[PDB]
């Protein structure tokens, strides 16, 4: 299994940004409970979406999430100059097993 | 199968009267008999219901104690009274005859409606 | 329980029809009496029930409705039918009665 | 809290990869499954393996064939043994804690462990700092 | 499930003082008491049953220590009907004159002593009804009563 | 006294059911809050209907109460009847539990189609005579039982003459007995 | 247990025309309800249980909600007997011509009135049997009619 | 119009179920594949014997049901029974499940003395008049139920005059209650 | 619930060689089987419709290697009465002679061949009750048959 | 002989309920120790009463049996209605299992409100007819049994000849089936 | 109790041919009747059971549409029509007495077999 | 469904038993018939159900079997007996018969 | 409805005692006889109840063998023999009607005490 | 089962009541007789059952208890009074008499 994300997002300080996590068809079922990482440049991930728009702690509202079918979307609003880090979408199959996805690097 | 009453009375008020209803054609202590007071120009307003067979009274909640109400099966009388008269207390009192509503453990209630009617007896203060 | 009759009066030329309601303020499964009165006389039941006639009344007068609505239709009215014609209660004590309506 | 990792940097080509991860705080008796994930450099992350409290081990398809995940309660760790490393698996490799939930392992621990707290997020929680292993 | 507990002992069955309130022993012939046997949706026969099932089971067992309740969690359905509880658990929900457990009522012949099967007495408002409310009742059960008595 | 057809008599009896305590549990009601089910001579459980709660946590360990064979069999066993024989329930957090030291107490929080009603229901028919004092009016549908009291707690006692409204009476109980685990929801695919 | 719900009304039971299909009212009489009452294996008695049972409810009970499912959850087993819809089901499985309580057959003396208990249409393969399949079933049912008649 | 004795005619009646709506649920099948349990004249559950999935994980949420309350709870109540009444059910993994929003959707694999059978046993018995024909040839061994079908799916629906092959009836569900949990398998110690 | 086997077949039930031990085949009439479709605390009548639904299952439905005990399971509620064995446990409990369904007996007519209904030989303390302990029971069984025998 | 007023003579006849083995199972006793539950001619359990244990651990992997559908499904049930049956069973621990292979182990630590008690009565139930020579002659309490032995295991077995001591009957499985889920306590709140 | 079918009959390919066989010695409304034929060298082959109290019929199910039974209960006769010949037609005729299956909701079925038969009657095309 | 009988040839001397076999093709339950035919007469039945001999069959006459396989015996075979014998299942619709027998 | 038992035996010891008592007043088939012994200044001792209906025999624990009870209904006799006598045997031996206990299905057990005595027989070694 | 009786010897008075008291070593319920043995004489059945009187014997005598405990009171104790008092129970076999007690 694989999910597909696009290479990289750009977007200006202050406005919106959204990225997609999308899985095949043929993979539904394997593509349950998505959640989002950042990690930063040399820095281990960190989660800051699980299930959908649920935030761990601390961490602030700008994030969101959101599933449709076979596609996620994160969100990020009142986009800043460090949010600059590679965003990672997981999904929990329907096998007990955790599927990443190719990662989109974020830049302002 | 009818019902008698006494006849009209008239009296000053603050004092009692006893109106008196007869049957007669049928077995009285199989049937209870129910009081109905009538306003000149105004609607029919119950009273109580006792019953001939024991003398078990239901009341009416604006009536207890003010009217005491009898029965006598030797002679087949039924008689209300009422001790204190006052000004809006003159009407027509009905004497109606009314089976007594009948409960089983096998079966459904079966209640009854007042099927004869005595002549009313006038009251005036 | 607290029953009123919608109507009050009706002036009606006699040959027609007449319908009478009565509402009740609780549930009265089929437990509802219609009485006539005329003037200067004793009311006599008829129609005990939702829907059954009394001994000795004609079929002109007919009985309909259940639970909170009933209604009291008379087909070929006559010069002897104009009274006042009163709703009742039984299903529970204390007993009902309506505010009674005229038939002129 | 924290998750701290240890384990040789160089490795001889064709042999076997032993890292641990070590908890601080965190009880691994307490609860979760407890994993880990590789990334190449440059690459996207990966991931290995998780372990149970109760011994149950979940592998990748892909690496099943060649990895072993093992636990000790009793000194509070877990450990990642990689068998024939190839010069493919240079990377780095992170001990994080997931609070997934597994119908095997619920239907097992019901009687000695009764009933869990019913907050399930599928996610890893937490990360340890990773550490690089080179072939 | 039907139950089956028959009831012990010329064929008829005795209340001791212990189980009546403010009253003596009483005795039931063999003609009310041989209803019990056959009948679905008696009362008095099933609380008839609970106490003779109480009175085997403190002469026959050993009782001491703890109460238990396995007993009659396992033989509850050999004694009575749940469904007649049922029954006036629904009569009162729909506002009919229910059936509580506690009084009876029943005819007595003045010379001959016979007994019909006692009937329990309803109870609405809380209070008990007053036989004007139930006398049609009464007088089925002493035509029943005169019927059995012709043969 | 009075005479049916000149031949016959009517008379009456009344059962005693405070004889039947060493077989089965009896259950009465002192007033409006509170009602009683008896086991022996010696403990019993409290009902009661109140404002003011006596369980503040939300947790109810039975598990481990199970691994500390403490409490009375007898009382685990009617309060496992009555939790049972709740029609549809699926709101765990309405229902708070303590058994530290062996002993019972059982809070469930009913602040229709609720689990108040349910719970209402299930009361009505464990102590079947004499809670008809509490329904407060509340028939709006078929049942559809509501009450202004906010808690019902389930403590144990020991035995006392506790009941003036309605005499001991075990139809209730019995009752409950059979309608146990008719209307419980699947909490699992595995069961 | 058994069932413990009573028809109510002399003293037999009318179906009205809400409960049947293209019919009209059908009044049957004491001789055949008193059958209902002791019988435990009729279709037609629990299922003339059942009606009374909703006709009772929509009368008494209010109905406001969207609707619900606990009361005849709570007092299924005081109407009918679910072991006669399993030997309906037993004989289903069995490859035998069974009852699915949609369609019922009764004698009626053509000048008397008199009706006998509707014993219901049995079915096989999809299609209901012909009275020449049952033809022995209506006989004995005649002659039990005219037995009782007898008498 | 023959005469039984020459003194009797032998007359038909056929009952009405449709006016049970208000106080029973009514089940009836339209065709093949297609058969519906409807609750008052608003809402029912719509099983169907369909032969590609529209579920394709594996989870099956009760308790995040429950914990928002959010169905409805005579269909939830329904498809209990359902459940609950399944002979010898042991793998979990063939049922999978979906509630959000207040929805319901099962799902069962059904892919002899196996799953498939025990499903088949159940739907057959619930669906009870005019289930027969989905039933194939496949039936063997005792009952030994086999379908072609490769899913049995259980939707709710709103109400409509759908079953024309089979009228409504209440008698498999009346039938399902008391079956309800007389084959279950013990899945741990202490339940 | 209730019991609703009917015992298949003038109007008899014979049990088989096989349905016995070290015994051929014994036929019981007519009047002794209808009793079985009526009464309630009959162990005999219990035992005949279990030995029936046996019979009736191996001829009807197929078999294969294994047993599956889902037949049983789902149908034992429409053949037998679980409170009869309910109360011959509690008999045993308390002490008291009780039948455990393996021996019956009944009574002959010496030249007219009727019989009546057989009922279960006691068991206390692991060995069968002698005549001499329970001969009052085989008189009123002969009473009773002399009394159908005067009708 | 005895003739009975003369005219009646008193006969016997004994039922062999070894024909029923195509469709119930059927319960036997050998001696004090052994006892059997036979189903078809091919498969049974055996119930023995030791001093010596066979499972160390305290495991019941019955999840796990589920998930490798390998036990024969009629043994599985059989003790599922065993276990169920037992009244007021609170210590998971005395209870430990083994089901390697399709096996079917049961251990039950037997070592008045105890486990021996419940899970001695649900023995003599089960294995009604022939039981009571373990029942040891002495009753404690209303139906407080004790027995030596500390250990009761139920294990499989092929079919043979065992009924030396009573014949086998399906009367004590036929009688434990309605007394199924009765007797339980509640574990959890949301069932 | 016997039953006569008509007699033989020849005729060519194509036509109609109508047997018949009158019932006497019991109660005809009680049985219906079998219709089987007996190809020359063949064994017997069964065509279609008519019941004689209302006259349902069971067709065999490669006759369907090709024959028809009736019968006549004022002469207490059973009738057999078959539309189109063909070479293959050319037989004997046997009518035979069956009783109707019964089936009862409180027993078990009774299914019957030919009781008696009549003699056959011969047709060749 | 579809019976057939196996031997289809019994060429025997009289005195000596005959045996003769059916088999069906599903289950029929006791519900098989045995007909005899004599050359030129119209079948007669000797056996219905499973073992049940018919009115003036003599005892020489057996019938046994259930289920799939049946048999029919001759006792003591004499000079009449020499007919075509033929196998009928009731159990369902249609009715079927066996191909027949000839035993000379 | 007295029963009436042999004179007075006196023998040397080891041989074997006799002693019978006959019944009279009642259905001798419908009552079993037990049998009593009272050595001199000492209590009662029961020693085993033999029926007279099938000769059923319930001995004592301890008088197995050494005692043998039969029972003969064309004389309507009870007998009871004593095998090796002894001198802790010497005594009075009592002849005792007792009903014997009933069991049914439905129903409860009726046990009996012993209804009428005998006038002892003395035995002396 | 083993049953002794306490007192063993009441040298009391003639004209006053006398009490005697049973006790057995299991639950004999409600099977216990009273035996009354004169000097020289063969024993009689005094009381039966719990308390219920043989027929022939004065009202003097009353009997009571069950379980384990039992008495027997004599009320106007007359000159035949004097004599040997036994106490059997007959709920299980063997049977059993006590010791028996003097009064005197
Ligand atoms: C089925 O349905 C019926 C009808 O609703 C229902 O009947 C009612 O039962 C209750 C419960 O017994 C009855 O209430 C009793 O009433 C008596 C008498 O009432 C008056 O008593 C005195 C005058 O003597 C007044 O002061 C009082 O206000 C009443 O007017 C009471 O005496 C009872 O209380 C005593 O008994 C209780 C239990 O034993 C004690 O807890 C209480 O303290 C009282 O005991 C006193 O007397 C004892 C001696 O008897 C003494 O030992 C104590 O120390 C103490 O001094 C009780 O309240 C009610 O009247 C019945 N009728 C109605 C119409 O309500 C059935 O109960 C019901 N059955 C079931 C099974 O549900």
């Amino acid at each position: 299994a694989v999910l597909t994300q696009p290479a990289s997002v750009s977007g200006s300080p202050g406005q919106s940004i959204t990225i997609s996590c999308t899985a095949a068809n043929s993979d539904i079922g394997d593509f349950a409970f998505v959640s989002w990482y950042q990690q930063r440049p040399d820095k281990a991930p960190k989660l800051m979406v699980y299930e959908v728009s649920s935030r761990p702690s601390g961490v602030s509202n700008r994030f969101s999430g959101s599933k449709s079918g076979n596609t996620a979307s994160l969100t990020i609003s009142g986009l800043q100059a460090e949010d600059e880090a590679d965003y990672y979408c997981t999904s929990y199959t329907s096998s007990s097993t955790f599927v990443f996805g190719t990662g989109t690097k974020v830049t302002v | 199968v009818q019902l008698v009453q006494s006849g009209a009375e008239v009296k000053k008020p603050g004092a009692s009267v006893k109106v008196s209803c007869k049957a007669s054609g049928y077995t009285f202590t199989k049937y209870g008999i129910s009081w109905v007071r009538q306003a000149p120009g105004q609607g029919l307003e119950w009273m109580g219901w006792i019953s001939a067979f024991n003398g078990y009274t239901r009341y009416g909640q604006r009536f207890q104690g003010k009217v005491t109400m009898t029965t006598d099966t030797s002679t087949n009388t039924a008689s209300l009274e009422v001790r204190t008269l006052t000004s809006n207390d003159t009407a027509v009192y009905y004497c109606a005859r009314q089976y007594p509503d009948q409960y089983s453990s096998s079966g459904w209630p079966r209640l009854f409606a007042m099927d004869v009617w005595g002549q009313g007896t006038t009251v005036t203060v | 329980t607290t029953l009123t009759q919608s109507p009050a009066t009706l002036s009606v030329s006699p040959g027609e029809t007449a319908t009478l309601s009565c509402r009740a303020s609780q549930n009265v499964i089929n437990n509802l009496a219609w009485y006539q009165q005329k003037p200067g006389q004793a009311p006599r039941l008829l129609i005990y029930g939702a829907s059954t006639r009394a001994t000795g009344i004609p079929a002109r007068f007919s009985g309909s409705g259940s639970g909170t609505e009933f209604t009291l239709t008379i087909s070929s009215m006559q010069s002897e039918d104009f009274a006042v014609y009163y709703c009742q209660q039984y299903n529970d004590w204390p007993r009902s009665f309506g505010q009674g309506t005229r038939l002129d | 809290g924290t998750l701290r990792e240890s384990g040789p940097g160089l490795v001889r080509p064709s042999e076997t990869l032993s890292l641990t991860c070590g908890v601080s705080g965190y009880s691994i008796s307490s609860g979760y499954y407890w994993g880990w994930i590789r990334q190449p450099p440059g690459k996207g992350l990966e991931w290995i393996g998780n372990i149970y409290r109760s011994g149950s081990t979940y592998y990748n398809p892909s690496l099943k064939s060649r990895v072993t995940v093992s636990i000790d309660t009793s000194k509070n760790q877990f450990s990642l043994k990689l068998n024939s490393v190839t010069a493919a698996d240079t990377a780095v490799y992170y001990c994080a804690r997931s609070g997934i939930k597994v119908a095997d392992d619920y239907y097992y621990e019901m009687d000695v462990w009764g009933q869990g707290t019913d907050d399930y997020s599928y996610a890893m929680d937490v990360w340890g700092q990773g550490t690089t292993v080179t072939v | 499930g039907t139950f089956t507990w028959t009831l012990s002992d010329p064929g008829g069955y005795c209340l001791t003082r212990w189980m009546l309130i403010e009253a003596e022993l009483k005795c039931f012939g063999n003609t009310a008491v041989a209803k019990c046997n056959e009948k679905h949706d008696e009362e008095f026969c099933d609380m008839l049953r609970l106490f003779d099932f109480n009175k085997q089971a403190i002469q026959r067992l050993k009782a001491e220590a703890q109460t238990s309740i396995q007993l009659i969690n396992k033989a509850v359905n050999a004694l009575i009907n749940d469904q007649l509880i049922m029954k006036n658990h629904l009569r009162d929900i729909m506002g009919i004159p229910y059936c509580n457990y506690s009084k009876y009522w029943y005819l007595n012949h003045t010379t001959t002593g016979r007994t019909s099967l006692p009937k329990c007495w309803l109870v609405s408002n809380g209070s008990y009804l007053n036989e004007t409310h139930f006398s049609d009742d009464i007088e089925q059960q002493a035509d029943n009563m005169i019927t059995e008595m012709l043969q | 006294t009075s005479l049916y057809k000149g031949v016959y008599e009517l008379q009456t009896l009344e059962l005693n059911m405070e004889t039947l305590n060493m077989t089965m549990p009896l259950s009465c009601t002192k007033n409006n809050s509170h009602h009683y089910i008896m086991v022996g001579n010696e403990t019993g459980l409290e009902l009661t209907l109140t404002n003011t709660s006596i369980i503040n946590h939300k947790f109810c360990n039975l598990s481990d109460a199970h691994k500390k064979n403490l409490y009375d069999h007898a009382l685990m066993s009617i309060i496992s009847t009555f939790h049972l024989s709740i029609p549809n329930f699926n709101q765990y957090e309405a229902m708070s539990c303590d058994f530290n030291g062996g002993k019972i107490s059982v809070q469930y929080n009913l602040s229709c189609g609720t689990v108040a009603n349910g719970v209402l229901q299930t009361f009505m028919r464990m102590a079947w005579g004499g809670s008809y004092i509490a329904l407060d009016s509340g028939r709006g549908n078929w049942d559809c039982i509501m009450t202004s009291y906010q808690y019902l707690i389930i403590q144990n006692t020991t035995w006392e003459d506790h009941c003036q409204f309605s005499r001991p009476s075990p139809i209730g109980y019995l009752g409950l007995l059979s309608q146990r685990t008719r209307d419980i929801y699947i909490s699992r695919r595995l069961l």
